Formats: C-alpha cells, structure tokens, sequence
RNA sequence: CGCAAGACGGACCAGAGCGAAAGCAUUUGCCAAGAAUGUUUUCAUUAAUCAAGAACGAAAGUCGGAGGUUCGAAGACGAUCAGAUACCGUCGUAGUUCCGACCAUAAACGAUGCCGACUGGCGAUGCGGCGGCGUUAUUCCCAUGACCCGCCGGGCAGCUUCCGGGAAACCAAAGUCUUUGGGUUCCGGGGGGAGUAUGGUUGCAAAGCUGAAACUUAAAGGAAUUGACGGAAGGGCACCACC
C-alpha cells in the first residue's frame, strides 16, 4: 500500500466492557471501512484488550490485568468479553527475594458453562516476629502439604459455578485469601495470589447468553 | 601451551614412523 | 485528518511501544488493542552516521516528530511499554530509552501509566560467541 | 520545526570537565519561571549570578 | 600561597606564655614589645612572626584548655573539680531493689531484709 | 604458593557446579565463582520525575522500578571496575562496602 | 577443664550431661513404668521406648504409639516410673 | 492474532544438601536402595589393610539406527595489517539431542591413602533425639505445626591463640620426632635424552598399559627480602608538560 493519506478512509469504533466492570467503556478504535468482499465488522472481531483493574473497578489496585475480546459489533458499538487475567510484571519481582522458599501449583479445570480453564497460584514463606535466625525455609514435606492445599481450594470455587461468579471471585482475590488463611497449620504464608488464568476451550457463540452480560 | 604442543608434535611424528616401519615386512 | 468527534474534557489514549537497545531505538504508537499502526519513527531515520542512531540526541528527535502526528490525528494520552532487547541478551535498555520518554511528555501529550515488557526464558538456547567468549 | 531563544543565571558552579580540563560545569535557573533548573557545560571564564544563552533548553548534558 | 608555621616559631610561643602569661595582651604592637625584652631573637623577621602566634594563642586561651600550655589560673581550677564538689551532701542511698536470683545468693550468704522486690518478662526478649 | 584458602570459589563439599554466561563477553564461568550484582532502579531518572509527575492523567500514580540481576566473571569485574584488587592482610575481609 | 580438677569424684549434674556410653560407668536413660486407662482397669507395664503398639488387657484399641524417641500415651491416668 | 518442531529448566539458589568417585534442581505416580538418630532387642570376634581378579568412570572420539530448534571444529567470504592461513563480523559441514555397542583418559585437585588413640577457646549452620517460662494456628481444652532458650550424638565449614611443628608460605593438623618403634597398601632418589627406542598385550581405529640405554651437563628448583619495570590500580605535581 502506497495510498494518499489512508485515514481519511478509517471509522473510530466504541469498545464496551462486561456488565460485572463499575466502569463500563473502555475506549476507541479504527477500522478501514467496507469495501467489496471485506467488510469493517471482521477486521474488529477477535481484537484482544488487556486493562488494569483500577480503569475497570473504582476503589481497586492496579496491579491485575485483565484481557478481554471482541465478539460482535452492534452500530458503532464493539462488544467484549473476559479471556484470561494477569499481574504485572514489577509486581512478580518485587516480592521474590533470597533466605525464603516460594511454592507454586496449576490446575486444569471447567465452570457449570461449558468454558475450559487453567489456573496459577503462588504463596511466599513468613518470617515470624520473634524470629532472630536469618532465613525461613520448609521442608520437602511441608511444601508438598502446602501444594495439595492450594490445587484443593483453586478447584473447588470454579467446578460448581459459571463464568459470571468465577470473575466476581478474582476481582477481589478472594481465593488467595482462603489459601493463605487455610496453611497456617502447616507454615506462615505471607504474600500469596492467583497470578495467572488462561483460557483452553469455550461452547457455541450464544448470542443470548453474550446479551445477558451486557443488559 | 607448550607441553601440549610438544605432546601433539611428537603423536604425529610417531604416526608417521609407525606406518613407515609396519610396510617394509 | 479525522479523530474522534469529541474534542473538550476527556481524553482520547494511544499506546507508545518504545525499543531501546545499543545499535539503535523505535518509537511506535498505536491502536489500544495494538493491532492498527498510526506512526512509526526510528533514531536513523533523524542522524546521518551510524554511530548515533543509539544517541540521546536522535530518540529526543524521534519523539517530537511521533507527538506531533498523534495531535494531527487526534490522540492526547499514551499508555507506555518499554523494551531492551531480550532473550538470551543483556535486557538493560539502551541510553536513548530515557530522552524519548521526557521528549513526548514536554510536547504535550499527557501520560498515562508504564509497563517494563523485555521477553524473558525460564531457559533457553546457547548463546552466540563460544566458550571462551568475545575477547577484546 | 523551529524553537525560540532562552536565557538563564548561573547559580552554582560544580566543577571542571574536558579532556584538559577546558569546560566548567554549572547549575542555571532559566528566567521566565524560577522553578526550572538544569545543568550545562561552558567554554569561557564564568561567575555565580552570568546569564547564558541558550540555543536550545531541551538538551541536558553530564561529565560530556 | 601558603601561610603555615615551622616548629622553630610555634615552639618559642608555647615556652614563651608558659613563663611570662601575666605580661601578655591582644595588642600585637605590645607582645611584639615584650618578645623582644624577655627573649633573645636574631631576626626583626623571626620576632614579628613569634609575636604574631603568640598573639593567636593569647585569643584560644580566654576560652579553654590549649593541651601544650599550662598556667597556674587554669590548674588550681582543675584542682577545684579534682577533690569534692558542691553537688551533694549524702552519698546515692543505699535503699535500692533485688532480683529473686540476687536475693537467693544473699540468702545464702546469710544476708537481705533491706530490699524491694519483682519479676522479669516471661521469655527471652528478642 | 597458594593465593586464597577458598581457592578463589565457594565449593566445598561437592564435586561439581553448573556453569552460568557472563552479562557483557558471554564467557562461561561456574555459579558459585561468578561475581553477583543485583540492582534496583526508577524507570525515571532523579532529574525527568518533574517533568513526568505533571503531565500525568492521575491525580495519584507512583513510578514503577526495574529489577535486573547481573553476572561477571573476575576478567569483566576488573576491568568494568566492580572490584578492585587489595593489600595482602586487607583480602581477607568479607564485609560490604560501607552505604 | 582447669589444670587440677579431680577425675573420681565427678558431681550428679557433671553426670546426667554427658553421653550414656561416655559417663565414668555407664548407664540407660530410659525406664519401666505402670499404665491404666477408662473403662477397665486392670494396671500394666510398659517401656518408654517402646516399638510395639500395646494392647491392655482390657483390649482398648491402642494403650500407645511409637514414635522416633519416646512412645507416646493414649491420655491413660499414669505415666509413673518403678523406682528400680 | 494463531499454528508447528527440537533444545533447556532462569529468579528462589546459599562457603546449603545427597552420592564410592564421575556427578545430581518443573509437576505427579510406581520400583528397589541408604546415612545419622532412638533402643535395658539379637549373633558373639564374625575384624583392619590389601599381589591376582572385578564393577563404575566428565568432555572429545569411533560403528549401526532415528531426529535436526539453537550453537558451531573444517570450509567459503567482509574487515584489520608489513603479512594475518588469527583475535572482530556474516554464512556453514561434522558434531551438539535420543536408542544400542565401543573407548578408559583430565589441573579425574583438598596438587594432601585408609583404620584407631590423645592434645586449647568461641559463635553459627543442616539432620535425629531430650528438657523449658511465653507468643501464634487449628477444634473449647489435650496432642501437633511456625518462633524463642539450653543439652547430647554424628556432618559441611568459619574465627581466634606463644599447643606444637616447619626452609618459610602456612597447618588443630601438615601436632604428640635425635626425648627418633600403634597397624597396613602404593611410591620418590641432581638436570636432560624421555614417557622416546625395542619386545609383549588390549582396540574397528584413534590409541591405552608396561618401558630402557649410549650420550650430555654445574647446576635446574622451592619460600621469602630490597630494588627496577608494567599497553595494572589510587592520590598529588611541572609553560625544560598540555589547554
């Protein structure tokens, strides 16, 4: 393409976000418009977004990303839905540092809705206040304890619930948070969080079940 | 390296002697 | 030229894609989902010897050319990404990294938040240069 | 394109720099908005409370 | 440039005010008067630079110990916070409290019936 | 005559240690030899953060750090500077270097 | 040690420090002591080291666990040593 | 944005752990093995060190199958230079990965055989056991996990001292030696010629093991001291140095 000035031939999209978000657009974006066998709405389908959750959600940190695609266009509106969420990347550094053991585990599981999930979760050792011994590792055994745990409670909230009731658990973390409450029998966890999902598999388009999110 | 280099100067040339030796009988 | 057709109170964001590395540095700016490219600029694209495409000097150049497309095109804000090379190499940025962000922030844009995105192997495949090293 | 002329007073001097130790290196506080100080090199003999003119203000420069 | 003294002018000072404090002012046109009746110097160059730390020293001395100096003025002072000072009439009272592992080792020793008692923290402080 | 009773490494009881490639020449040198260096920096300089801070679209935002973790060997630290060499009774010292 | 402490004479606190087969003559730390527990109440003996897990002869389930060191009792209503 | 193939397991990772040594780091399961500790269990001298003989043995290399992402001997080219069959750059064969046979070497190092006894002090660290006042977690106590204060085995190490030793550097062993003897295996005899010639033996080959003499020579070598010197580092100086 050698064209005179090809923005003058680009339309700007709206993109809007799931109904669970309390801050509902998400911003704007170009497309070339129609011509003979290329038409404007299969160039907008399938762009992946990836947000903080402090521009979706009012009073929420910053660090968790979440990406979200486009499904549909409806006017001059752009339709999304969730596609898998992540911490950043000064975040993960910040908090591994030496004299400490760091656990982590994964999971394969699907929601009551056909969609087919795989989930990460990692928990950091706890130096105890009195303590006047350098370092704070578990042993082999401890940390095997540990990781049964974290598969245990990570598949249980999503094998008996929908898509809808999985992301208003991970806006919050609350998952992380029974975690880490649940293995301090075992040893004192101190930073502990889902870091990642991926999704693998997803049903039929739905356009019902797409409007019902929206509404 | 010398030592090595002489080590290697001295493979080859015993090399050459026992090919030289093993053809005459 | 044609941006949005709101133009008072708010804000209309890009993204900036910013390379920096030894050898050379881009400035990119794009679409929000990243897929539509709307200027492109490049430290020798603006010096005229090879020794200098890595400079303070010409990523400064480079910014101030990108900025002025965006207003034309109607953008205001920019959300930042970051990289130095990567992979098996150094991933410390090259010194042109930060004349390039003070550069389109003093020409006006407005900034939003900055991200750190250099690709890192949990492992990888053998580095170039033998055993013994590059040796100088 | 093209950028205005600046002025600015020199309100500390910080040391020697060059090869021969030919330039001195100096602090100015640029004189439409005292608020903004930088760094600089300069060739000649200077004093605390010289006004330099600047070509460009954007440029920043340390130890060469 | 330089300015600093050699060991022949700052050790003619110190010998100097050792012998003859009670002569000596702030006046430099004076203790250069003086030096020259107390001493013999070779030099009218020599005198006017004894003279010159001389007078120095003169202004240390009116506000404290100079440590290769010694008057009588500043010794019998020193002499008064050697012996007894005015700050009490009674020793420190002997009415002081025991640990229960004190006044199990009094116990012991055949001693105790003077002395208050209580108990530390329950572990080791960390 | 032997220089150092550690024999310039950190090996004792084990055969052998995996070997890691130098940040600057890509050497190849073992784990427990190579000289460590891990630093902590703003992404924005002392200087810029002025002229960043005010064009920002957040009424509150803190600027990120970058982490990176560095490895030399004693050919690399010598000559980049990173270490110097020391008086015979002076090499024993383990201690950092003061802040 | 000073230069002159005496070797025969070493004092009780000296003695129960130091290692069963390092003492002057030597000597076991464990023991033999007297167990009963609820619901019947015929009395046994036991072995704090024990390596089987006894069954009283009022055949409760477990009087006791072994253990890496001492075994460990089932909360029975004496832990008494026999005196010799 | 999505797909495919082959290699590798970062950060956590330490004078930390395991193994006869070579060596050994993603998850989960299966198979056989092992040190230390606890013990008022059992046999009752069954042991130590070893010609002959035997198992394992980094990388490179050889033979027969499969695979081939990255890197890269030989090779083709661009630079640099007096030349540059090199150092620096672009490309690339064998090899680098897996399976089945060979090969037996290394600065294979603690440059320091194994077994047993005795001779100073101090703070830490990993494993098992013993004792104790509090804090914290699960159920409401008890028991048990994370922390804190001591003690005992045996382990990888550190600091200190006029134990004592040594040519010294240094060593709690490299000590208990002219005041010379606990047991036992291998092995050195001034520097070269030389790990060479010749015979034997093992191997597909490369090569491994065993191994001389004629002749030649006044030193070759170890630890430490004072200078001079460095295309080593840190302070300071000079218009017979520079700006």
């Amino acid at each position: 393409k050698k064209v005179v000035d090809p923005f003058s031939k680009k339309d700007w999209y709206d993109v809007k976000a799931p109904a669970m978000f309390n801050i509902r657009n998400i911003g704007k974006t170009l497309v070339t418009r129609t011509q003979g066998t290329k038409i404007a709405s299969d160039g907008l389908k399938g762009r992946v977004f990836e947000v903080s959750l402090a521009d979706l959600q009012n009073d929420e940190v910053a660090f968790r990303k979440f990406k979200l695609i486009t499904e549909d266009v409806q006017g001059k509106n752009c339709l999304t839905n969730f596609h898998g969420m992540d911490l950043t990347r000064d975040k993960m550094c910040s908090m591994v540092k030496k004299w400490q053991t760091m656990i982590e585990a994964h999971v394969d599981v699907k929601t009551t809705d056909g969609y087919l999930l795989h989930l990460f979760c990692v928990g950091f050792t706890k130096k105890c206040n009195n303590q006047i011994r350098k370092t704070s590792y578990a042993q082999h055994q401890q940390v095997r304890q540990i990781r049964k745990k974290m598969m245990e409670i990570m598949t249980r909230e999503v094998q008996t619930n929908d898509l809808k009731e999985v992301v208003n658990k991970l806006i919050p973390d609350s998952i992380g948070k029974d975690i880490e409450k649940a293995c301090q029998s075992i040893y004192p966890l101190h930073d502990v969080f889902v870091r990642k999902v991926k999704m693998l598999k997803k049903p039929k388009f739905e356009l019902g079940k797409l409007m019902e999110l929206h509404g | 390296m010398r030592a090595k280099w002489r080590k290697k100067r001295m493979r080859r040339l015993k090399r050459k002697r026992r090919k030289m030796r093993q053809r005459s009988k | 030229s044609l941006g949005p057709q709101v133009a008072e109170g708010e804000n209309v964001f890009g993204v900036c894609h910013i390379f920096a590395s030894f050898n050379d540095t881009f400035v990119h700016v794009t679409d929000l989902s990243g897929k539509e490219t709307i200027c492109r600029v490049t430290g020798g694209m603006k010096v005229k010897a090879d020794r200098d495409e890595s400079s303070p000097y010409a990523a400064m150049l480079a910014a101030q050319d990108v900025a002025q497309r965006c207003k034309e095109l109607g953008i205001t804000a920019l959300h930042i990404k970051l990289r130095a090379t990567g992979g098996n190499r150094t991933k410390t940025p090259g010194p042109g990294a930060q004349s390039a962000l003070r550069a389109l922030a003093r020409s006006g844009m407005k900034i939003g938040r900055i991200e750190d995105v250099t690709p890192i192997p949990s492992d990888s495949t053998r580095r170039k240069g033998g055993r013994r090293g590059r040796r100088l | 394109r093209v950028q205005p002329i600046k002025l600015a007073r020199v309100t500390k001097v910080l040391g020697r720099t060059g090869s021969q130790g030919q330039c001195t290196q100096v602090r100015v506080e640029f004189m439409d908005d005292t608020s903004r100080s930088i760094i600089r090199n300069v060739k000649g003999p200077v004093r605390e409370g010289d006004v330099l003119t600047l070509l460009e203000s954007e440029r920043e420069a340390r130890r060469l | 440039m330089g300015r600093v003294r050699t060991k022949t002018v700052k050790k003619a000072a110190r010998v100097i005010i050792e012998k003859y404090y009670t002569r000596l002012g702030n006046d430099f046109h004076t203790n250069k008067r003086v030096c020259e009746e107390i001493a013999i110097i070779p030099s009218k160059k020599l005198r006017n630079k004894i003279a010159g730390y001389v007078t120095h020293l003169m202004k240390r001395i009116q506000r404290g110990p100079v440590r290769g100096i010694s008057i009588k003025l500043q010794e019998e002072e020193r002499e008064r916070r050697d012996n007894y000072v005015p700050e009490v009439s009674a020793l420190d009272q002997e009415i002081i409290e025991v640990d229960p592992d004190t006044k199990e080792m009094l116990k012991l020793l055949d001693f105790g019936s003077l002395s208050n008692l209580q108990v530390t923290q329950p572990t080791v402080g960390m | 005559t032997k220089k150092r009773r550690n024999n310039g490494r950190a090996k004792k009881g084990r055969g052998h240690v995996q070997p890691i490639r130098c940040t600057n020449c890509a050497c190849c040198v073992p784990k427990d030899k190579a000289i460590k260096k891990f630093v902590i920096r703003n992404i924005v300089e002392a200087a810029a953060v002025r002229d960043i801070s005010e064009v920002s679209v957040f009424d509150a935002y803190v600027l990120p750090k970058l982490y990176v973790k560095l490895h030399y060997c004693v050919s690399c630290a010598i000559h980049s500077k990173v270490v110097r060499n020391r008086s015979r009774e002076a090499r024993k010292d383990r201690t950092p270097p003061p802040r | 040690m000073p230069l002159a402490k005496d070797l025969l004479h070493p004092s009780p606190e000296e003695e129960k420090r130091k290692h069963k087969k390092k003492r002057l003559v030597q000597s076991p730390n464990s023991y033999f002591m007297d167990v009963k527990c609820p619901g019947c109440y015929k009395i046994t003996t036991v072995f704090s080291h024990a390596q089987t897990v006894v069954l009283c002869v009022g055949c409760s389930t477990v009087l006791c666990q072994p253990t890496g060191g001492k075994a460990r009792l089932t909360e029975g209503c004496s832990f008494r040593r026999k005196q010799h």
